[PDB]
């Protein structure tokens, strides 16, 4: 759901879509994830260990 | 590249502003071509 519960209902709603979202929070569309989405969902799996 | 994108067609807001000029003209290429 992501934000969304914190008002009532959660929205089942993937992941992928939701920091996509935060992309559009800083000043640049979902054109910076998706066309990266590879690599870029791949950074924050190592920048975990 | 993009992952999850589903194959869809587009609109063109411009195909309305020539639908409605083909039907005019057809009328008029048969009063005139076969004679
Ligand atoms: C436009 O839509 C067409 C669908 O009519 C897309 O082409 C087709 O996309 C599917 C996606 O699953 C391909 O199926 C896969 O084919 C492989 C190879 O045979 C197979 O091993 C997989 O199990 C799966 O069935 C299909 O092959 C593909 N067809 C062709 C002719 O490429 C197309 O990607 C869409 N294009 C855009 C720009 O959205
Ligand atoms: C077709 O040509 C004839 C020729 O005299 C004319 O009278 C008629 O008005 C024309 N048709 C149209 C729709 O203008």
């Amino acid at each position: 759901s992501g934000w969304t519960f914190g008002a009532g209902a959660a929205l089942q709603i993937p992941f992928a879509m939701q920091m996509a979202y935060r992309f559009n929070g800083i000043g640049v569309t979902q054109n910076v994830l998706y066309e990266n989405q590879k690599l870029i969902a791949n950074q924050f799996n190592s920048a975990i260990g | 590249v993009v992952i999850g994108i589903v194959n869809n067609t587009v609109y063109d807001p411009l195909q309305p502003e020539l639908d409605s000029f083909k039907e005019e003209l057809d009328k008029y290429f048969k009063n005139h071509t076969s004679p």
